[PDB]
């Protein structure tokens, strides 16, 4: 599934 | 790194924005300290 | 605290080099920094995790247990508790008791 | 004391049964006493004393070591023996600092 860094 | 001129009397909200603006989003020294404490400490036997 | 079960440690020296075991490069380096020459640590190249292989004539501490003879004691009764008092949780966890 | 080397010890959960090793047959029992299920103990008919097999899922304590960064203080100058004060050893031995 998509990644996105963490905020 | 580096912080804010009065980190302690900036709102949250805002010092995640200034952080946000040099941030790679990568963890830092400080979290992986803490993560690697939870686990070694808080995790069963070869749970690594 | 249970007076029939009193947790210390004994050191003992390892007779034979132990299984390694994973652990963060900041801890690795601080038990290489402890045992010098009797503990080995790799990088593992995937997670950058390491491994550490405590060697022969490296010193562990063994918990033990003692049994105690004094079990009785004058205690404030079972149930007591600051907050029912009024006192704040930040208070409670801030003092000693 | 070495600030530059704290000595410290962490807990770790053993990953794999240890090697053996003899203790007296109250240490042995100690060990038992603390680790229950997790330790066997075993009488060596000849010697009297015990063998003693930490088993996996025992906790034991690996010493390891900080660098920390105070490395000065204010110290009575070195060499003071109380002594040349004329204070007894039995004084000495006795007596906080
Ligand atoms: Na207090
Ligand atoms: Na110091
Ligand atoms: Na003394
Ligand atoms: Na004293």
């Amino acid at each position: 599934i998509a990644d996105e860094p963490v905020k | 790194g580096t912080t804010p001129e009065k980190p302690e009397e900036t709102p949250l909200e805002e010092l995640a924005e200034t952080f946000q603006d040099t941030f790679s989003g990568a963890l830092g020294k400080q979290s992986s300290s803490l993560l690697s404490r939870l686990i070694s400490s808080k995790m069963p036997g070869g749970f690594t | 605290y249970n007076p029939e079960k009193k947790e210390m440690i004994q050191e003992v020296i390892v007779e034979e080099d132990l299984e390694p075991f994973e652990a963060s490069k900041e801890t690795a380096e601080q038990f290489k920094h402890q045992h010098g020459d009797k503990v080995d640590i790799f990088e593992i190249p995937e997670t950058g995790e390491y491994s550490v292989k405590l060697l022969k004539g490296a010193t562990l501490y063994i918990p033990k247990a003692l049994r105690f003879d004094r079990l009785v004691a004058g205690q404030i009764p079972t149930g007591w508790n600051a907050k029912t008092y009024g006192i704040s949780d930040d208070i409670i966890s801030q003092v000693d008791p």
